[PDB]
């Protein structure tokens, strides 16, 4: 997961 | 913790829902291409982060995206048409691309890493995304029977679902293009006259009766  | 939930933007589809898709359930969107699934995650992906008084849970989302479907340009425009920062907007929504239905399921379990980093924080986890949640079962797997993998590893990653949303009170939201009953709440949605959506509740003997909305700039609306 990342920031989008 | 008590039930909290998320406006959808259209008054029709939030009454029909009784207020909103709630927290510690997983609301689960069905209709064919077109009917408005992923506007309707992208637009709560927005709401979740407004405050109550507007609709929101001052959330922060996670979004596991197995199409290539997220567009942060679409977050951006809903976010600055209801009043919210972009930047801000974007900067809590933690996304991921899921490969196949095996790091889908293993996704679940990277998430619950983050929920819990943020669990007693300003901005805790209040939306968790799966958008498609069946595409890849259907295209890697055959088999319909209770014993086929098919249905084996779909029940435990709807159960591995179910545990965090209830666990850490998080409105769990999927969507599946047309087991069927593992879903707490089930909404059908379909494209009508002039561009209209149109949702039904299946199997939720909540309110009897249709809700109408529009996609627009500001997500959805009636």
């Amino acid at each position: 997961f990342h920031a989008a | 913790a008590t039930i909290g939930r998320i406006s959808t933007g259209s008054k029709s589809l939030d009454k029909l829902l009784g207020g909103g898709i709630e927290t510690q359930a997983i609301t689960e969107v069905f209709g064919e291409f077109g009917s408005g699934k992923t506007q309707l995650a992208h637009t709560l992906a927005v709401m979740v982060q407004l405050p109550p008084e507007e609709g929101g849970l001052n959330g922060s989302v996670m979004w596991i995206d197995t199409e290539n479907t997220f567009r942060p340009e679409r977050i951006r425009e809903i976010a600055q048409n209801r009043g919210l920062d972009p930047d801000e907007v974007l900067k809590h929504i933690a996304y991921a691309r899921a490969f196949n239905s095996n790091h889908q399921m293993l996704l679940v379990q990277q998430a619950e890493d983050m929920i819990k980093e943020l669990l007693n924080t300003d901005r805790p986890v209040k939306l968790l995304i799966v958008d498609s949640l069946t595409s890849h079962f259907r295209s890697e797997y055959i088999g319909r029977g209770a014993l086929a993998e098919r249905q084996q590893k779909l029940a435990k990653h709807l159960a591995d679902l179910h545990r965090l949303a209830n666990l850490y009170d998080i409105a769990v939201f999927v969507t599946n293009q047309v087991l069927a009953h593992s879903a707490t709440l089930r909404v059908y949605l379909r494209k009508g006259k002039g561009g209209k959506r149109i949702a039904r509740l299946i199997d939720a003997p909540l309110p009897e009766g249709e809700a109408v909305f529009s996609i627009t700039e500001k997500g959805i609306e009636d």
